[PDB]
């Protein structure tokens, strides 16, 4: 299970959150929690847009890495189930 | 034929939305139906409204009819999706998801 | 055709249990009853998962139905009522009353 | 309207209330309430059972005396509404 993730908010000013920490899923049995990460990669260079916890997703179960599988996204996001599992993530389409 | 929580995953591709939520690609919504009646159980999670509707019918079902199968427990989901400005956005929203269905 | 909240006034008589409840005789208790169809405006008091279940219907009515009007707000009433011991009895009775319906 | 209604309760040691005392209606527009009176008539001897505010009732809309019309009940019951309109009631068949 997951308790908390890696939080993180580009848009932090504006929304008034801090720009990074841990954020709790408030994950307790009933419904399932996950990680999950979105950002943007202009060309190998990298820029996180936000990192969280998710709620229940039938498409991030079982999922213990961030792996991201759609052909050049907009936007890349991936969500995994394991603590801090957004820590990290990858990219490799399907 | 009870009342049951039944699968249904939807499809925002599908749904027409795919170029404005950014995820998730479709979601376990699931769905209420089944028949509810008398003599109208546990696991029915119906309310006495309900049991009184169910007897009313009963004996006229020419009046009121059968209560109908229909969540009583929601779940909400989380979406990312893009804004008018193309700001990247997260927001969850409640009520889409059928924790348990029951009678009405 | 709509979906819309009607009358209905049990009558505990006819409901048999005169000889039990010692007041009311019979209540205003009400019931949904209605179609709720695209596009699901305001006043049918919806649930997200209701909006998405009947877009999808819309797409495969084949698969999930449409949404059921139902109760989406119900008041209690008061009875009176005797014990197997014969002494008289007062409760309240949570959700008898349907305040208003809506899709589910 | 109806703040309050006279309150009584034959079953108050087992109960744990009060025996009597003014009750609170709690009513405030949305829905309605009234006060009501229970009683027993052993042969034009009278001993109240209850009395208190009542859930609306479309029985006792527009009721400003409390007039049981019941046939030789084994027990009187009659709501009215009005602020301790159940102070007093009568019986009076149709
Ligand atoms: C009134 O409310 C209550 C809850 O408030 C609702 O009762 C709920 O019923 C549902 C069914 O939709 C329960 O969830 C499901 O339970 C089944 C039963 O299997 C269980 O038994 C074995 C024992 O051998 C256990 O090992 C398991 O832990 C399990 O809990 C479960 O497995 C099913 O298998 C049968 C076939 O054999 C099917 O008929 C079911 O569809 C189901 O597959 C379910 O797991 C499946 O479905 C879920 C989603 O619902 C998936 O996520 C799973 O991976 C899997 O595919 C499922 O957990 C629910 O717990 C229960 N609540 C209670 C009593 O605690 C009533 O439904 C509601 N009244 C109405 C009319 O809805
Ligand atoms: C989503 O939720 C909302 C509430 O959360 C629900 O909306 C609700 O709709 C109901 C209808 O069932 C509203 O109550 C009723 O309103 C009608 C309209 O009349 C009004 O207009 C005149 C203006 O000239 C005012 O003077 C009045 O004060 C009155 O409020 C009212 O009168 C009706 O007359 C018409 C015919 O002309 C009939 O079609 C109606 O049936 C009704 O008779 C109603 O009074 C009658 O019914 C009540 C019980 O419902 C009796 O106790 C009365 O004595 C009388 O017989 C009634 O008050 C309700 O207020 C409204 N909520 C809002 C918007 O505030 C939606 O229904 C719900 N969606 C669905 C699908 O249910
Ligand atoms: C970023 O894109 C590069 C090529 O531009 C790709 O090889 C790399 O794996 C991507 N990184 C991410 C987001 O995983
Ligand atoms: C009590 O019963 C008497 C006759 O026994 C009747 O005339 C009187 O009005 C009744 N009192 C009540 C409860 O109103
Ligand atoms: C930063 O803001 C609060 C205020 O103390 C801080 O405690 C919290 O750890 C941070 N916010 C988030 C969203 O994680
Ligand atoms: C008596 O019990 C409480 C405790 O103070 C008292 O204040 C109240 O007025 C009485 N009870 C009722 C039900 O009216």
């Amino acid at each position: 299970e997951t308790q908390e993730c890696l939080f993180f908010n580009a848009n932090w000013e504006r929304d008034r959150t801090n720009q990074t920490g841990v954020e709790p899923c408030y994950g307790d049995k009933d419904k399932r929690r996950h990680c999950f990460a979105t950002w943007k990669n202009i060309s190998g260079s990298i820029e996180i847009v936000k990192q969280g916890c998710w709620l229940d997703d039938i498409n991030c179960y079982d999922r213990t890495d961030c792996i991201e599988k759609k052909d050049s996204p907009e936007v890349y996001f991936c969500c995994c189930e394991g603590n801090m599992c957004n820590e990290k993530f990858s990219y490799f389409p399907e | 034929q009870a009342c049951k929580k039944h699968e249904l995953y939807v499809s925002f591709r599908d749904l027409g939305w795919q170029d404005w939520i950014i995820a998730p690609e479709g979601y376990a919504a699931y769905y209420c139906e089944g028949e509810c009646a008398f003599p109208l159980n546990s696991y029915m999670n119906a309310t006495n409204h309900a049991i009184v509707q169910t007897l009313v019918h009963f004996i006229n079902p020419e009046t009121v009819p059968k209560p109908c199968c229909a969540p009583t427990q929601l779940n909400a989901i989380s979406v990312l999706y893009f804004d008018d400005s193309s700001n990247v956005i997260l927001k969850k929203y409640r009520n889409m998801v059928v924790r348990a269905c029951g009678c009405h």
